[PDB]
């Protein structure tokens, strides 16, 4: 940090972290939303089938 | 005497059914292979910075 | 009911799987702006 | 540690819903044989009232066609009950749960 | 019931009762009105040639 | 005989397919509340 | 959402799933309303014939 | 039913299209207030 | 897939993903590069001073 400026390692970790956190975020709501545990397949194809 | 009315409409049916969730069940899984691509590209950005 | 059991995803997990991600997601930005605090310590150091 | 703790608690939530689809088949399966077994007392009530020696020969015909279409439906049943692609009644094997 | 809203196996299960129900209440009511025992041969066929 | 056979939906089936549609509606209305709980940390950010 | 504020995905399932949710609330109360499972004809017209 | 089809404009529509409407306000304006800090290092450099 | 309430063409699915994401897992370890050296490719060791 003190050392260098060009870069944020801090920062590119917590913005990996919060994509991370945005995959299930999303995936909570529209199932929420929806209503069906099994959404868009894509999950496991046999309970779609 | 054969006629012209189609003999199994049911299984027809059935196997129109089956080929459309064999391929979105390909579909999906394309998609849950490129999403852990992406996630893993993620990670080897933030380390090569 | 067999379709029942196999689709029909439970509320009570659904909330409770949102919610925490919600938390996660505050306090990852949060951390975020204070990482994104970066070093005005350097510039402090400029002037000495 | 924490890897083969969430390895188990992922096998284990697969594991309760391969149960519950178990319950599911055994649900069917029953009802299945409760109506047959409705069919069945059905078809001992109607040779009770055959049996009997004050009936003619048109009445006992009459009593077996009834008799016949019974078991006729017994015969369907069994046959064309059906889970996910199984004949349940139709075969003497054995099914695995995990 | 707190998991699904999708289907109610409850509703399902006292619909069917109540139609098992309804199908002697029927017969009874028949009976009732005409004063017959055997009547339009949903019954015992032999009773009634 | 024939025609209520045919016509005269069960008033049952309808009554639960209303109030399961109600609640879905319901439910979905409150959920799309919170997601019109759009970006806002986004602002908090800013400032930073 | 952390990434953009131009669109909302959940915001757009969201009301995808409530209109279609509603078409089937409208089709129920208008079913109730009126007493009669054939309506209108937007359904299987041989019941109707 | 024919008028309210062509009319009636959705709600849930426009709610979500005055919200991001609001941020994108806000958002310029806060990034409007760090551009209208103007160049004052200028005026660190005129009196070296 | 080893329960044996899947059919055919369930257990069909499944191994189409698990295939999928073997094919991933080979994907990324032929792939993962660092300084045009395949770490997860070889059996070596780096020596450094």
């Amino acid at each position: 940090m003190a050392q260098v400026i060009n870069t944020n390692s801090l920062s590119l970790i917590t913005q990996n972290n919060i994509n991370k956190n945005q995959s299930a975020l999303s995936s909570s709501i529209e199932r929420l939303s929806s209503g069906l545990r099994i959404n868009s397949a894509k999950d496991d194809a046999a309970g779609q089938a | 005497s054969a006629g012209s009315a189609t003999t199994n409409p049911l299984a027809a049916l059935d196997d129109a059914i089956s080929s459309i969730d064999k391929f979105r069940s390909s579909l999906g899984a394309i998609q849950n292979r490129l999403d852990s691509a992406v996630t893993n590209l993620n990670n080897t950005t933030t380390n090569l910075s | 009911e067999a379709q029942s059991r196999i689709q029909d995803a439970d509320y009570a997990t659904e909330v409770s799987n949102m919610s925490k991600a919600q938390i996660i997601q505050q306090a990852g930005n949060s951390v975020l702006a204070k990482a994104n605090q970066v070093p005005q310590q350097v510039l402090s150091l400029l002037q000495g | 540690i924490a890897n083969r703790f969430t390895s188990n608690i992922k096998g284990l939530t697969q594991a309760a819903r391969n149960a519950n689809d178990g319950i599911s088949v055994a649900q069917t399966t029953e009802g299945a044989l409760s109506e047959i077994n409705n069919n069945l007392q059905r078809i001992r009530e109607l040779t009770v009232q055959a049996t009997t020696g004050t009936n003619s020969d048109s009445d006992l015909d009459s009593i077996q066609d009834e008799i016949k279409s019974r078991l006729d439906e017994i015969d369907r049943v069994s046959g064309q009950t059906q889970f996910n692609g199984v004949n349940v009644l139709a075969k003497d094997g054995s099914m695995k749960i995990q």
